[PDB]
């Protein structure tokens, strides 16, 4: 959406100053989650469809 | 995945 709002997504505590580079944005829950904070078994920056493992829990 | 790097445009 915009970009004014895009600060507002930091990881849960963890994601000042940090890892925000691979910082990912779970599109429901998108808020914050860092690719080893809190991700699948997976941790690395994906390259295709991203979504965290509660989202993908029930589709 | 969508990432702080991708989302703003600098
Ligand atoms: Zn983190
Ligand atoms: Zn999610």
């Amino acid at each position: 959406g915009s970009v004014n709002f895009v600060d507002l997504y930091v990881c849960m505590f963890c994601g000042r100053g940090n890892n925000e580079d691979k910082l990912l944005l779970c599109d429901g829950c998108d808020d914050s989650y860092h690719t080893f904070c809190l991700i699948p078994p997976l941790p690395d920056v994906p390259k295709g469809d991203w979504r965290c493992p509660k989202c993908v829990a029930e589709e | 995945a969508r990432t702080k790097q991708t989302a703003r445009k600098s």
